[PDB]
């Protein structure tokens, strides 16, 4: 019940954020190299780890990793603030 | 002699002062001469006398004034002022008011004191430390120190009637000073509101024609606006919801339109709160306010109902630019995909010029307001930044390094889509929490990592000449992408350990701690941000949104003290109370409950 | 409440019966006056009471705090710093800083004749810190 | 309070000085006359000032003050 409640709280919003940034990074790699669909599949399997120039690639990696840390911390503190604001008696 | 004289007045012995008048007749000098004054911060014997009161009185004062009057002193003793930049203009009368003696005040006024004499020293300024600010006039001092009798006396004296219209060097009047001294404590609150109400009634009695709230200071601020500006909560609350059962009911703002069972409809006046007028109260809470409790002001009834109405009227215009900006980001994702691309890229250059002109109009119009706004202007900064990045990438693509700026502008546009999450409640709560946190604490965490990363990158570069490639090898090591050996490995583990099990860890805890401090007040910040949105929208794009409507309905509520009736604009709000039968019915103006 | 009442009564009685002698000046074998000793062990309430004393008695010379002048809500208080200044050898501040062994030293820091003095010295020496 | 403590540590260390001594350090405060003792000789002490703002002052009347006017 808590899992479904927190999913209904956060999932759609965080998914829209991640989809917006994913299409951004995908079209970015498409311009950098493969259209946005193929670059989207490649970037999605790149972040999962499945699989001058090195400076640009590392700058994209630094930006994505720290931004993903920002979003992960945001979802963490949002779940914490919601849980602290949550009523905990009425679960019974 | 001056030391003898000061011992006389501190003694307060009249017969000890006898013969000094003949001593002055023989001496043929004046009591205003510098010999009988102290050099630095030149005060007089009279001020020393008034400082030294024997059980509320002092006997030497009237014979001393008679001595100066018989002395042929052109400038009299009483109106003389101090000299110091610390202390200028201070009088005997200021002291007598501070030492709480009506009798000495009556004596000074009966001997031709000044009432408009005002003290402009550094001690009488708000910005300093260990200093007292009350405005500058004596009547203001009587008001601030809750001496109602002295106020009644200074208004009602025959000789020198005080003027409520009068104002100091900063143009502040009595009401402005009462605003300036207000803090959060309960006794201060009760005293200020009682004094404020009594002063309005007395100003009604003495200058009925003048609207006392209307006078602004040098900054063009009326006392309601100044009350808003300094985060003064309680007096502001009381000024909005203000009702007089007096004959002078016209001073009041709240009215009851009709009442029927538990349902009644309240009228509030809205003359200053209207966003139509220049320097609205809403624009001043929004932009010019530097208060920490600016969120706390918004919860009050007319503000809440008005912002709720404006936002519910506004929601389709919000959804309109939501879809427009999403379609623009779609077109730019397409042009980035196909780099059919040429005309799309020309449209993207047009859109970059559009966002550039919009943010240029925003920040070009207001600069000092941008300096005030920098604590929370985080969104329009990112909009101007994305516009500048897109401008640079399009101009350089019209001419080798344009692709990094292009991918930065694309990523920042599709993340700037997050601005429009503020429409719904919980999404706006999460986004505003994230934006307020990232201003507060994320900048500290960013600085700490970079020094250690620079050290470890130069470390590997010296251990195993481009600092960039050194940082490349280091972040490829730390993220796990790519690669004495044992000692170096140990250092890397230690470096990796610290990298994630310290900064990240401590920062997260601090953020959690920070959240608790800001906890249970989020709804107010959410309600606030919508105000910014609606006001902006009210402002419109480069294509303008001028000719915004009024907020209320016009209803002539009673009659003025002047014979003319008083048309006002008013915003009506419903209310349901079940404790009503205990209370007596309020005075009403509309009989039939219809419309 | 016991300690502050008894301490003040003893000071008044010692003023009455041995007027030449200043009782709080006498150190122990470790060489500490009672103010320093109360600082060193981290006893708080008695310390707070010792710093800001007043006496409406004919003998107010025992007391440390005074009032320079008063005007509206503003008033200006004097304090003595005859043992508190870092100028002197084996000061109270050196004892709170180094020689103490108490957990709660931080609560002893935030007191009025300490706090204004620390602020004055800190803002006196900002540029050497930046240097 | 911890931050005030750290500043106190730092200000004591910086007043101690470098390898070159920070000697001739200025005594704080100002010498005044508080009064005379039960001994006929006067009291003379070093002193430091502080400001306060209190709004209960109409409930509880003012204490004795040696300085008449606000000075410096
Ligand atoms: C300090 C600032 C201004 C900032 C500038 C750039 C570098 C930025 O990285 C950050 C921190 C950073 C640095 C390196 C890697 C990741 C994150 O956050 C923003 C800044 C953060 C992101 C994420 O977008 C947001 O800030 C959320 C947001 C959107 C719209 C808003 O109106 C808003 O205000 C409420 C907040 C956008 C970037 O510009 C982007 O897409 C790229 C290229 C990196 C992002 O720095």
């Amino acid at each position: 019940v808590m899992i479904e409640k927190v999913i209904l709280r956060d999932l759609l919003r965080f998914l829209l954020v991640y989809l917006v940034f994913l299409f951004g990074f995908a079209v970015a790699l498409v311009s950098l190299s493969r259209s946005i669909l193929d670059a989207s599949l490649e970037l999605f399997k790149f972040t999962i780890g499945m699989g001058r120039f090195r400076g640009v690639v590392l700058l994209l990696l630094l930006a994505y990793v720290l931004l993903t840390y920002v979003l992960l911390l945001n979802m963490l503190i949002a779940l914490m603030s919601e849980t602290v604001n949550s009523v905990a008696t009425d679960s019974w | 002699d001056r030391d003898r004289l000061f011992n006389v007045v501190a003694r307060g012995n009249p017969e000890d002062l006898a013969g000094l008048l003949e001593y002055l007749r023989r001496t043929s000098k004046y009591l205003t001469d510098s010999e009988y004054t102290e050099g630095s911060t030149g005060k007089t014997c009279l001020m020393k006398a008034v400082l030294n009161l024997q059980d509320g009185v002092n006997a030497c004062i009237q014979p001393l004034l008679e001595i100066d009057r018989d002395s042929g002193n052109p400038q009299p003793l009483v109106n003389a002022q101090c000299t110091d930049e610390y202390y200028r203009g201070h009088s005997a009368l200021h002291i007598a008011i501070e030492k709480r003696s009506l009798q000495c005040v009556k004596l000074l006024v009966e001997n031709g004191a000044n009432v408009h004499a005002k003290a402009c020293g550094h001690f009488f300024q708000k910005n300093q430390d260990t200093c007292f600010y009350f405005g500058e006039l004596p009547l203001s001092l009587a008001a601030c120190t809750k001496q109602w009798d002295v106020v009644n006396y200074l208004l009602e004296n025959p000789h020198q009637p005080a003027s409520l219209q009068a104002q100091d060097s900063l143009g502040n009047t009595v009401l402005h000073a009462l605003v300036m001294i207000a803090d959060d404590s309960a006794e201060n609150s009760a005293l200020v509101v009682r004094m404020y109400d009594g002063l309005l009634q007395a100003g009604a009695r003495l200058c009925p024609n003048v609207q006392l709230e209307g006078i602004p200071n040098l900054e063009g601020l009326t006392p309601l606006k100044l009350a808003a500006k300094e985060g003064k909560i309680e007096i502001f609350k009381h000024i909005l919801q203000r009702e007089f059962s007096a004959p002078c009911q016209s001073l009041s703002r709240k009215f009851t339109e009709w009442c029927y069972g538990p349902v009644r409809v309240s009228l509030y006046d809205l003359a200053s709160v209207d966003s139509w007028e220049e320097n609205s109260v809403l624009e001043i809470i929004a932009f010019h306010s530097r208060s920490p409790h600016r969120h706390r002001m918004v919860v009050l009834e007319p503000l809440n109902k008005l912002l709720q109405a404006k936002w519910d009227r506004l929601i389709p215009r919000f959804c309109f630019n939501f879809l427009c900006y999403l379609v623009y980001m779609l077109i730019f994702t397409a042009v980035a995909y196909h780099q059919m691309l040429l005309l799309g890229h020309i449209l993207i250059l047009l859109g970059g010029v559009y966002l550039l002109l919009g943010q240029l109009w925003y920040f070009w119009r207001r600069r000092l307001f941008i300096w005030i706004s920098f604590m929370d202007s985080y969104s329009e900064i990112l909009f101007l930044l994305q516009a500048l990045l897109t401008v640079l990438s399009q101009v350089l693509c019209f001419l080798e390094w344009y692709l990094p700026l292009l991918v930065s502008s694309l990523a920042m546009g599709w993340t700037n889509l997050l601005y429009y999450t503020r429409g719904f409640q919980h999404t706006g709560i999460y986004s505003v929490m994230i934006e307020k946190v990232i201003l507060r604490d994320l900048l500290r965490f960013l600085l700490v990592y970079l020094v250690f990363l620079f050290g470890f990158a130069v470390a590997l570069v010296s251990l195993s000449r481009s600092i960039l490639d050194a940082s490349l090898e280091l972040f490829k090591f730390t993220i796990g992408m790519g690669e004495f050996r044992g000692v170096v490995l140990l250092l890397l583990l230690a470096y990796v350990l610290l990298t994630y099990v310290l900064l990240l860890n401590m920062l997260i805890a601090l953020m959690s701690e920070t959240v608790n401090s800001v906890a249970t007040d989020s709804w107010s910040i959410w309600k606030l941000q919508k105000a910014i949105s609606v006001l902006e929208m009210e402002n419109g794009y480069w294509w303008c949104r001028r000719k915004k409507q009024r907020a209320g309905v016009m209803l002539t509520v009673g009659t003025r003290p002047d014979g003319s009736p008083d048309e006002r604009w008013c915003f009506r709000v419903g209310e349901m109370n079940w404790a009503t039968w205990e209370q007596t019915l309020p005075r009403t103006l509309c009989e039939e409950p219809s419309g």
